[PDB]
C-alpha cells in the first residue's frame, strides 16, 4: 500500500508541432509540491500530462489547480473514483460537494482522492500495469483537442519499485497516437495535426532501449471522431495479450497494454501504417543500441523471388452478378478511364537463382495479383534471394519477423544502401531467422498470419502491386504444408489505388482514350483508378472457391493497401474461429492480419464480402461451394448401369426443444427527443400466428429502445420464426451465428439454389414466411465459462438501408438449462445495448449526413430500466452495426467489467467494431447514477450516452408503514366502506378498525395510493386483512401502478398481477425483480374473501441508500460536538444543546433556547465531512405544555468555510419544513439533494410552547 | 430442405425429391405405414442388440480374428452372411485368419487400394492408416445379428451427431464395451501429433464403432488406433462396400 500525491495543474502554452507558427493550448503539467518549481517532465511527453500510476490497494490524491481561461476537470477511464472524484458533469442528483468535481474554473483548485480497488486491478490473465486515459470531460471534444490529455496506469499489487517504475521490465514507454484538430480548440485554428505524443511530422524524441531489452509498452490512441489506428515497430514483434503480433489494433479513445523483446540492433521506425496517417508524416525511431548484456525440425527454408512488370487485369471473366454502376466507374473502359487493366509490378517465385523457369505455370489460381506465399516455424532459417526486374528499385519487408537492420528490406528517410532497396537487374538475398520471441503463443493459431513488401516507397510500392502473404507457424505445419487443417486459405483485401503507383502515367499513356487531356486528379477520374480489391480480382468472378463438407478450412485474412477503415468481413451459415471465440464476422485494422478456421459445417453455396462503400460491397467479395461428393454415380449405376472397378485388393490364404416466435415488421414513427420526429419501419412480437394481438411491453423491455423482441433459445433447439411483412417495402429476416438452411438465409446472391431457397430471399409488403433457425454447438457459449451468446437479427434485402431505417433485433443463446418458468433468464441480470448512429439520410423513408442521431437503441440520451443492484452478477450484450466509421467504445462509468469467456482479462473500457457483439459480465461496487457511453467525442456529446442506475444490496427494509414515519395524510384510497380508512392500512394493525377496506360493484376497480412524497426505489410488498373472527374479509390478489409525476404513471409487469393473502392475517410477502422508483404508488386489487380489505407496508430503500442513523441517538456523537445558541438553565432544570436526542425520555428530554426566537439554532458539529439525506424532529413533555417545532429551516457548512442555508430546487429560498405536531411524534424530513457539510444548523421558525427537539441525523461515511 | 429439418420427422434414411422428402428404410425393415415409421421386417434384422463387458447377446455382430500363433489379432463386425468388415492393417500381419464373448474359415478379403499402412506410410510421406478399411468373405453362410449400414448423409447429419458412441473393444478374458463422445474434427487435429486425414474421425483395432438411434444400431467407423481414439469415417467408405456387397 501506499498514498501517492501528484501535484497537476493545467495551464496554456506555445505548442509546435515542430520542434526541429506555434499554437497556444491548454495541457496539464505536473507542478512540485506547493506548486513551487514545476517539475522535470521528459521531453518525450510532449503535450501529454503527466503519467499517473499506482498498485493496487494504493491512493492518489491529485492536487488540480486550473490556470487555463476555461473550467478543466481529471477524469480516469477506470472505476478508482466516487462521484466527488468523478470530474464528470451530469444528472446524478448529488450534492454541490460532490459536484465540485465535475468543473473546476480558472484559478479554482481541487482535491482528487482516488482509491484504486482491487476490483479494478489488473489480476490474472493481464500484465503487471494496464494503460488508461485521463483528460478534461468538461467538454471532451473541445478540451482534449486543447491538450488536456494524460495516461493513468492501473498497475496491479508489487509490480513497482520505489522508483515507481516496474520491475519485470527493462524499459517503460507511454505513446499517445492522437488526432488533434485545433480548429475545435477553443483558440480556434484552421489546422490538423497527426501526432505521436503531441509531436507532429515525426520529431517525436528518439526513444532509447539497449539491445536485448524486455520493454513494457503502453500505447494510447484517441481523437474527437472516430479514428482507428495499427502501430508498427520495425523488426520488432509484440505480445498485445498473450497474442504475438506486430501490428497494434488501437481505436480512437482506447489503450494498448503489449511487452517487446528486442533482439536487434539499430534504429526502428515506428508509425501506424495506415494511408492517410503515413502521409501526414506521423512517425517516430526504436533507436536500439547495444549495451554488453546478455540475450530438431529445423529446416532453413529458401525461397526465390522476383520483381516483374506485368499487365494485370482485376476484371477477368466480369460475371453477371457485379453491379452495373461499378463496372461502369470502375471496370468499364468507357469515358477515357484507363478501364480494367492497369500496368502492374508483383512478385513471382523461381525454383532457381537462374531467374529462369518459373515456379508455375499460370499465375497462381485463386491467389489473384498476390505473390508467392512465404511460410516458416519458429526457430527455422528462411533465406530470400530478392531480384528486381521491374523499371525502378525494389526491396523486400517481411512482418512478424525480428529481421536485422542488415536484411531488414526497408528505407527510412534518413538515408543516402545494404539490400534495403535492391536496383533494376540487381539480384539480393535476405536472411533472417524465426527468433523464439516471434513465436505465436499458446491462444494464437497454428499460423500466424503477416505479411510482406517493398519498403522502398512502401505505400506507392504496394499500390504498384507489391504485396505477399507471409504465415509464422509453431512445430506443426510440416513438409511445406499445412498441418491440424485441410485448407490452407488466403483473403487479402487490398484497395490499390493507381494514381499512387509507379505506372500512373505507363497507363494513362497506353490505355487512354486521349492522355492527351487526361487529368490525373479529377475526382471522377481519380476515384476511378483507386480500386477495391480481393486478391487482387476488383469484383465476384464466375468460378467459386469450392471447399468439402465437415472439413476445417483455415483462412489468413489481412487487409492491405491504402485502407483508412476497418474493414469488416462476412461470411454466410458458417462462423470464423477466433481467437478461441466464433464470430460471424471479423473487423480488420489494416496491416494486422488475422487467422481463423471457418469449419464446413454447413453445406450449399454462400457468400463472402465485406460490406460499407458501395465499393467496398463488390471490390471486395467472392462465392464458396460447400457440399459433398455425393450420390454414388456407383451403386445406381450398377443398379440401373453400368458397374466400374472395385478399388481393393484380394487376399485369403491361410491354412434438443422447440421454440417459436411470431415477429413482424410494423411500420412506426419514431422521433428521438420525447425535427426529431421520423417514420421508420420496426419489429415487434405478437401472441401468436393470429397477429393483430402484438405483446405487451415489460418492465426489462423498457430499456431495448428500437431493437426487436430478444429471440432467445438454447445450443441444440430449433426457432420457428414466423415472421410476416406489413410495410411500404418488401424486407427480410437475416440471423447471424445460428446455422440456417438457404430456406431461412434471407438474402440474394449468386446462389444456386433454386426458386424453393430463394423465396426466403425477400418478402413484399403482408408476405409471409417462416424461419427454421438452428442453434448448434458453435452458435452458443463456448465453454463453461461462458453463460450466453449474442447474435444480431436484421433485413436481407439490403441491410445498411434496412438497418438504419429502424429494423433490427437482439439474439440470446444460453446455457442449456438457464431460462426460467416464465422466458427470462434466471440469477442474472440482462441488458442488451444497441451502439449505433442512426442516420436517417440511409433510411428508405425519406425525401452505387445531416439527420444523424448517434444514439443507443435509436434513443439517444434517454432510455431508461437501467437498475441494477450493488454486487448483483449483470451482464451487458453489446451490439453494433454501423459501417467502417462507427467504432464505439463502450464505457461503464466508476464500474469495472470483465467480457464473458475471458474473466481473467480486466479492461473497463472495450472498443465495440462494426458488426460485432460480445456479452459482459458486470457487478458494479458503486451505488446511484451513473453514465455509460462511448469515449468517443462526436458521439457521446450527440446523442450516445445513456444514464444507469445501482441500488444498495440492502434494499428491502421496512419504509415506513408500521412505523408510520409515512403521515398518515399520505395515504389515500378510491373509496372506503365502513369506519375503514386509508389511513389505517398499516401491517400488525390492531384494533376494531385496523384496515382500509371498501365494498366492490360492477363500477370501476378500487385502489389505494401511497405518496412518499418523495422518489424512492421499492423491491416488495406485503399484504393482510383484518379479523372480526368469523369471518377475515382480505385481499386474495391485486396489482400495482406507480407514478413520479403525480398523475401519469404505468404499470409494473416483470408481473401483472400479484399473490394476495390466504386469511385476515397472515403476511404474505411480494418481491420486485426490476426495482421501481417512483414518487407515487398504487394497490389495485382483484381478488378478494368477502371485500378488499387492505393494510400494508412497503419494502425498499432511498434512491442513494444513505439514510443511517448518524448516531445522535445511538450517542456515537458526543455532546462535546453538539453545539446551541442557548440552553435554558433555570435554577432548577435546564436544557443543554447536548440532551437534543431522538426517542429520549429520562429527566430533562430535549434541548430549548433561553430565549425563545427565530434567531435561535442548535448546531450539530460532524468533525468531518459527511453526508446527510434524512433528520428526524421530535419534541418534548414537561410541566407546563409539551413543546415542539412547528416549522424550522436549515443551514450548513459549504466547501469553503461559509455558512449557506438548504435552499430549495423547487422554489427560490430555502424549503421551510414543516416540524412536528404533539411531542413524541417524528417526523423524517429529506434533503432533495443530499447535504455533503460537516456542520448541521437547524433554525425553527414556528414552535408550539417553548422550543424543545429531539434530533437524529441520517447519512453515509461518505 | 425438412430432412435437414430434423431428419424429416423419419425413423431412418431421409432422401430428397424436389419438392418431396423421400423416406427409407436399413436393410431387413419395414418403412412406416405413415412413410416415415420405419420397423423390423424380419427376426434376424441388424441393428437390434437387447432391448463394461458386453454380454453375449449385446453385441450380436461384433466379430474376432483368430491366428493359430497369436489367436485373437484384430476384431471385426458383421455386415451380411458372407461378409464382415474390418480395418485394414488387420490383414496379412498375422500367420493365419478365420456369438462368443467368453475369451470359421475366410475366403476371400477385399483390401481398399489406397490404404497406406506404417511402412508404406514412411515411403511417400503419407498419411499413417490412411483408408483403413477392409472386407471379409466368408467361405460359408453364417447362421443369426449383424449392425445396420447407413447412408453417407444420415451418418453424417443424423448419425454421427450423436452424444457418444459405442464401441465394443475388447487384454480381457471377456469381451469389453464403452461409450465414446464424438469429438470436434479441430480439436481432433490439434490433438494428435499425427495427422488425421478427411477419412478419419475420433472419439481392439477392427472392432465396430456404432451410433445408436431409435432402438437400432448404424455401423459409423470401425477402431483404427491410438489424446482421443480414431475410427476409419465409414462416411467416406459407403458406396465402396455397395460395391463389394452387390458383389454377386
Ligand atoms: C506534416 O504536418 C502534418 C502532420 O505532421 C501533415 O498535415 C496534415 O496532413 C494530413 C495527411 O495529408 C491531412 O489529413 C487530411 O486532412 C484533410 C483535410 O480535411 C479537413 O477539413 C475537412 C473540411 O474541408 C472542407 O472542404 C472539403 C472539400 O471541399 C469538404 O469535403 C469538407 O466538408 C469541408 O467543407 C474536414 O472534413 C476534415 O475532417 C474533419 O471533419 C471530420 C468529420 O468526418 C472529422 O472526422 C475530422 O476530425 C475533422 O474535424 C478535416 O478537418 C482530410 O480531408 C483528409 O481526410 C480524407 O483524405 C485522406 C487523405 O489525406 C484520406 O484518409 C481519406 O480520403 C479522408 O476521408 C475524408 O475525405 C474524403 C475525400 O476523399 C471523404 O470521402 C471522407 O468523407 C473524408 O472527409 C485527411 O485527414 C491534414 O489535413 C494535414 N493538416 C495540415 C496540412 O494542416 C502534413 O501532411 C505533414 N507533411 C509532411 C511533409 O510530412
Ligand atoms: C396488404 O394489402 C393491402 C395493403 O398492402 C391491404 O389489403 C387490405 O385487406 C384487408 C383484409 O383483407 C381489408 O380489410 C382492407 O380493406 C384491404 N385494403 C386496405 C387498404 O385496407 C392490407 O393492408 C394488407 N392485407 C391484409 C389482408 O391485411
Ligand atoms: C540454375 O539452374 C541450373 C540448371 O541446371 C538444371 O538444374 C537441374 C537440377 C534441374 O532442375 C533442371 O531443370 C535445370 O535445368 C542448375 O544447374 C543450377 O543449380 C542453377 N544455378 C546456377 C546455374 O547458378
Ligand atoms: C407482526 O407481524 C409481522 C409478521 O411478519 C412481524 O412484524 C412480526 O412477526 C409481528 N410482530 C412481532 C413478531 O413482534
Ligand atoms: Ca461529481
Ligand atoms: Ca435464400
Ligand atoms: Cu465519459
Amino acid at each position: 500500500a501506499q498514498l501517492r500525491e501528484y501535484h497537476i495543474a493545467a495551464q496554456l502554452e506555445d505548442w509546435d508541432y515542430n520542434p526541429q507558427l506555434t499554437f497556444k493550448k491548454i495541457v496539464y503539467r505536473e507542478y512540485e509540491l506547493d506548486f513551487k518549481q514545476e517539475k522535470p517532465r521528459d521531453a518525450l511527453s510532449g503535450l501529454l500530462g503527466p503519467t499517473l500510476r499506482g498498485e493496487v490497494g494504493d491512493s492518489l490524491i491529485i492536487y488540480f489547480k486550473n490556470f487555463a481561461t476555461q473550467p478543466v476537470s481529471i477524469h480516469p477511464q477506470s472505476a478508482v473514483y466516487n462521484k466527488w472524484s468523478e470530474g464528470s458533469s451530469y444528472s446524478d442528483g448529488t450534492s454541490d460537494v460532490e459536484r465540485l468535481d465535475d468543473a473546476v474554473p480558472p484559478g479554482q483548485s481541487f482535491k482528487y482522492v482516488w482509491n484504486i480497488t482491487a476490483e479494478i486491478g489488473p489480476k490474472k490473465a493481464d500484465p503487471p500495469c494496464l494503460t488508461y486515459a485521463y483528460y478534461s470531460h468538461v467538454n471532451m471534444v473541445r478540451d482534449f483537442n486543447s491538450g488536456l490529455i494524460g495516461a493513468l496506469l492501473i498497475c496491479k499489487e508489487g509490480s513497482l519499485n520505489a522508483n515507481g517504475s516496474q520491475k519485470f521490465f527493462n524499459r517503460e514507454y507511454v505513446l499517445m497516437f492522437s488526432v488533434f484538430d485545433e480548429s475545435k480548440n477553443w483558440y480556434r485554428k484552421p489546422s490538423l495535426q497527426y501526432t505521436i505524443n503531441g509531436f507532429a511530422n515525426g520529431t517525436l524524441p528518439d526513444v532509447q532501449a539497449c539491445a536485448y531489452d524486455h520493454i513494457s509498452w503502453h500505447l494510447i490512441g484517441m481523437s474527437s471522431s472516430p479514428e482507428i489506428f495499427s502501430v508498427h515497430f520495425n523488426g520488432q514483434t509484440l505480445e498485445q495479450n498473450h497474442y504475438k503480433v506486430s501490428t497494434i489494433n488501437l481505436v480512437g479513445g482506447a489503450s494498448v497494454t503489449a511487452d517487446m523483446s528486442v533482439s536487434r540492433t539499430g534504429k526502428w521506425l515506428i508509425s501506424s501504417l495506415v494511408a492517410k496517417h503515413l502521409q501526414a508524416g506521423m512517425y517516430g525511431y526504436l533507436n536500439i543500441k547495444d549495451c554488453g548484456n546478455p540475450d530438431m525440425k529445423i529446416k532453413n527454408w529458401e525461397y526465390f523471388i522476383a520483381a516483374e512488370e506485368i499487365t494485370w487485369d482485376y476484371a477477368p471473366e466480369i460475371p453477371s452478378s457485379v453491379d452495373r454502376r461499378y463496372k461502369a466507374q470502375y471496370l468499364d473502359n468507357f469515358s477515357n478511364f484507363i478501364g480494367k487493366k492497369y500496368k502492374k509490378a508483383v512478385f513471382r517465385q523461381y525454383e532457381d537463382g537462374n531467374f529462369t523457369k518459373p515456379t508455375y505455370a499460370i499465375w497462381p489460381k485463386e491467389r489473384g495479383i498476390l505473390g508467392p506465399v512465404i511460410k516458416a516455424k519458429v526457430r527455422d532459417t528462411v533465406t530470400i534471394v530478392f531480384k528486381n526486374l521491374a523499371s525502378r528499385p525494389y526491396s523486400i519487408y517481411v512482418h512478424g519477423v525480428s529481421v536485422s537492420k542488415d536484411a531488414e528490406g526497408a528505407i527510412y528517410p534518413s538515408d543516402p544502401t545494404h539490400g534495403k532497396a535492391v536496383e533494376p537487374g540487381q539480384v539480393y538475398t535476405y536472411k533472417w531467422t524465426v527468433l523464439d520471441t516471434d513465436e505465436p503463443t499458446v491462444k494464437d493459431s497454428e499460423c500466424i498470419t503477416k505479411l510482406y513488401h517493398s519498403a522502398v516507397d512502401m505505400t506507392r510500392d504496394i499500390a504498384s502491386g507489391l504485396i505477399g502473404p507471409l504465415l509464422v507457424c509453431k512445430h506443426k505445419a510440416l513438409s511445406g504444408v499445412q498441418n491440424k487443417a485441410d485448407v490452407e486459405q488466403h483473403a487479402v483485401f487490398a484497395v490499390f489505388d493507381e494514381n499512387k503507383s509507379w505506372y500512373l502515367e505507363d497507363n494513362i499513356k497506353k490505355y487512354c482514350s486521349n492522355p492527351s487531356a487526361v487529368k490525373k486528379d479529377d475526382p471522377k477520374f481519380y476515384k476511378s483508378n483507386v480500386m477495391y480489391t480481393l486478391n487482387g480480382y476488383a469484383s465476384d468472378r464466375t468460378e467459386v472457391l469450392r471447399f468439402h463438407q465437415s472439413e476445417v478450412v483455415q483462412w489468413h485474412l489481412t487487409s492491405v493497401g491504402t485502407v483508412d477503415e476497418i474493414v469488416p468481413v462476412h461470411l454466410s451459415g458458417h462462423t470464423f474461429l477466433s481467437k478461441g471465440k466464433h464470430q460471424d464476422i471479423l473487423n480488420l485494422f489494416p496491416m494486422s492480419g488475422e487467422s481463423a478456421t471457418v469449419t464446413m459445417d454447413n453445406l450449399g453455396t454462400w457468400l463472402l464480402s465485406s460490406w460499407g462503400s458501395c465499393e467496398m460491397s463488390n471490390g471486395m467479395r467472392l462465392r464458396f461451394l460447400d457440399a459433398n461428393y455425393d450420390d454414388e454415380d456407383e451403386g445406381n449405376e450398377e443398379e440401373e448401369e453400368d458397374d466400374g472397378d472395385i478399388f481393393a485388393d484380394i487376399f485369403i490364404p491361410s491354412e434438443g426443444n422447440k421454440r417459436r416466435y411470431y415477429i413482424a415488421a410494423e411500420e412506426v414513427l419514431w422521433d428521438y427527443s420525447p425535427k426529431t420526429t421520423f417514420k421508420k419501419a420496426i419489429f415487434r412480437s405478437y401472441l401468436d400466428d393470429t397477429f393483430q394481438t402484438p405483446s405487451t411491453g415489460g418492465e426489462y423491455e423498457k430499456h431495448l429502445g428500437i431493437l426487436g423482441p430478444i429471440i432467445r433459445a438454447e445450443v441444440d433447439d430449433v426457432i420457428e420464426i414466423q415472421f410476416k411483412n406489413l410495410a411500404s417495402r418488401p424486407y427480410s429476416l437475416h440471423a447471424h451465428g445460428l446455422l440456417y438452411e438457404k430456406s431461412s438465409e434471407g438474402r440474394s446472391y449468386d446462389d444456386k439454389s433454386p426458386e424453393l431457397f430463394k423465396k426466403d430471399d425477400a418478402i413484399m409488403p403482408n408476405g409471409t414466411y417462416t424461419y427454421v433457425w438452428q442453434v448448434p454447438p458453435r452458435s452458443g457459449p463456448t465453454d463453461n465459462t461462458e453463460k450466453c451468446k449474442s447474435w444480431a437479427y436484421y433485413s436481407g434485402v439490403n441491410p445498411e438501408k434496412d438497418i438504419h431505417s429502424g429494423l433490427i433485433g437482439p439474439i440470446l443463446i444460453c446455457q442449456k438449462g438457464m431460462i426460467d418458468k416464465y422466458n427470462r433468464t434466471i440469477d442474472i441480470r440482462e441488458f442488451v445495448l444497441f451502439f449505433m448512429v442512426f442516420d436517417e439520410e440511409k433510411s428508405w423513408y425519406f425525401p452505387c449526413s445531416l439527420h444523424t442521431f448517434p444514439a443507443i437503441n435509436g434513443i439517444p440520451y434517454q432510455l431508461q430500466g437501467l437498475t441494477m443492484y450493488k454486487d448483483e452478477n449483470v451482464h451487458w450484450h453489446l451490439l453494433n452495426m454501423g459501417g467502417p466509421k462507427d467504432i464505439h467504445v463502450v464505457n461503464f462509468h466508476g464500474q469495472t467489467f470483465t467480457e464473458e469467456g475471458r474473466e481473467d482479462n480486466q479492461l473497463g473500457v472495450l472498443p465495440l467494431l462494426p458488426g460485432t457483439f460480445a456479452s459482459i459480465k458486470m457487478k458494479p461496487s458503486k451505488i446511484g447514477t451513473w453514465l455509460l457511453e462511448t469515449e468517443v467525442g462526436e458521439n457521446q456529446e450527440r446523442g450516445m450516452q445513456a444514464l444507469f442506475t445501482v441500488i444498495d444490496k440492502d434494499c428491502k427494509l421496512p419504509m415506513g408503514l408500521a412505523s408510520g414515519i409515512i403521515q398518515d395524510s399520505q395515504i389515500s384510497a378510491s373509496g372506503h366502506v365502513g369506519y375503514w380508512e386509508p389511513k389505517l392500512a398499516r401491517l400488525n394493525n390492531t384494533g376494531k378498525y385496523n384496515a382500509w377496506s371498501i365494498i366492490k360493484k360492477e363500477h370501476e376497480h378500487p385502489w389505494i395510493q401511497i405518496d412518499l412524497q418523495r422518489q424512492v426505489v421499492i423491491t416488495g410488498i406485503q399484504t393482510q386483512g383484518t379479523v372480526q373472527l368469523l369471518q377475515h374479509s382480505y385481499t386474495v390478489e391485486y396489482f400495482v401502478t406507480y407514478s413520479e409525476d403525480g398523475q401519469n404513471w404505468i404499470t409494473f409487469k416483470g408481473q401483472m398481477h400479484f399473490e394476495g393473502n390466504s386469511d385476515g392475517t397472515t403476511v404474505k410477502e411480494n418481491h420486485i425483480d426490476p426495482p421501481i422508483i417512483a414518487r407515487y404508488i398504487r394497490l389495485h386489487p382483484t381478488k378478494f374473501y368477502n371485500r378488499p380489505t387492505f393494510r400494508i407496508e412497503l419494502l425498499g430503500c432511498e434512491v442513494e441508500g444513505c439514510s443511517v442513523p448518524l448516531g445522535m441517538e445511538s450517542g456515537a456523537i458526543k455532546n462535546k460536538e453538539i453545539t446551541a445558541s442557548s440552553y435554558k438553565k433555570t435554577w432548577w432544570s435546564s436544557w443543554e444543546p447536548f440532551l437534543a436526542r431522538l426517542n429520549l425520555e429520562g429527566g430533562t428530554n430535549a434541548w430549548q433556547p433561553e430565549v425563545n426566537n427565530k434567531d435561535q439554532w442548535l448546531q450539530i458539529d460532524l468533525q468531518h465531512l459527511t453526508k446527510i439525506t434524512s433528520i428526524i424532529t421530535q419534541g418534548a413533555t414537561s410541566m407546563t405544555t409539551s413543546m415542539y417545532v412547528k416549522t424550522f429551516s436549515i443551514h450548513y457548512t459549504d466547501d469553503n468555510s461559509t455558512w449557506k442555508p438548504y435552499l430549495d430546487v423547487r422554489t427560490s429560498m430555502e424549503k421551510v419544513f414543516t416540524g412536528n405536531i404533539n411531542s413524541d411524534g417524528h417526523v423524517k424530513h429529506f434533503f432533495k439533494p443530499p447535504i455533503l457539510s460537516r456542520f448541521i444548523r437547524i433554525i425553527p421558525k414556528t414552535w408550539n410552547q417553548y422550543i424543545a427537539l429531539r434530533i437524529e441525523l441520517f447519512g453515509c461515511e461518505v | 430442405k425438412s430432412c435437414r429439418v430434423d431428419n424429416g420427422n423419419c425413423w431412418h434414411f431421409c432422401k430428397h425429391v424436389q419438392n418431396d422428402i423421400q423416406c427409407s428404410c436399413a436393410e431387413g425393415y419395414l418403412l412406416g405405414e405413415d412413410g416415415h415409421s420405419c420397423v423390423a421386417g424380419g427376426n434376424f434384422s441388424c441393428g437390434r442388440n437387447i432391448k463394461m463387458d458386453c454380454k453375449l447377446g449385446e453385441c450380436p455382430w461384433q466379430a474376432a480374428l483368430v491366428d493359430e500363433k497369436e489367436g485373437v489379432f484384430c476384431g471385426g463386425t458383421i455386415l451380411s452372411p458372407i461378409y464382415v468388415l474390418t480395418a485394414a492393417h488387420c490383414i496379412n500381419e498375422t500367420e493365419t485368419i478365420s456369438g462368443e464373448i467368453d475369451k470359421l474359415s475366410v475366403d476371400k478379403i477385399y483390401v481398399h487400394k489406397k490404404f497406406v499402412p506404417p511402412q508404406k506410410a514412411y515411403k511417400f510421406d503419407l498419411a499413417a492408416y490412411d483408408y483403413d478399411i477392409a472386407i471379409i468373405q466368408m467361405k460359408t453362410p453364417i447362421q443369426f445379428v449383424p449392425a445396420c449400414l447407413p447412408t453417407a448423409d444420415f451418418a453424417n447429419q443424423v448419425l454421427m451427431k450423436q452424444d457418444f458412441g459405442i464401441v465394443s473393444g475388447f487384454k480381457s478374458k471377456t469381451l469389453k464395451v464403452l461409450k465414446v463422445p464424438y469429438v470436434d474434427r479441430h480439436t481432433c487435429m490439434v490433438s494428435s501429433e499425427t495427422p488425421i486425414t478427411p477419412n478419419m474421425f475420433c472419439a481392439d483395432s477392427g472392432g465396430p464403432h456404432t451410433t445408436v438411434y431409435r432402438d437400432t444400431h448404424f455401423i459409423t467407423g470401425i477402431v483404427s488406433s491410438g489424446k482421443y481414439g480414431n475410427y476409419t469415417k465409414l462416411s467416406k467408405f459407403i458406396p465402396w462396400i455397395k460395391r463389394i456387397m452387390r458383389q454377386k
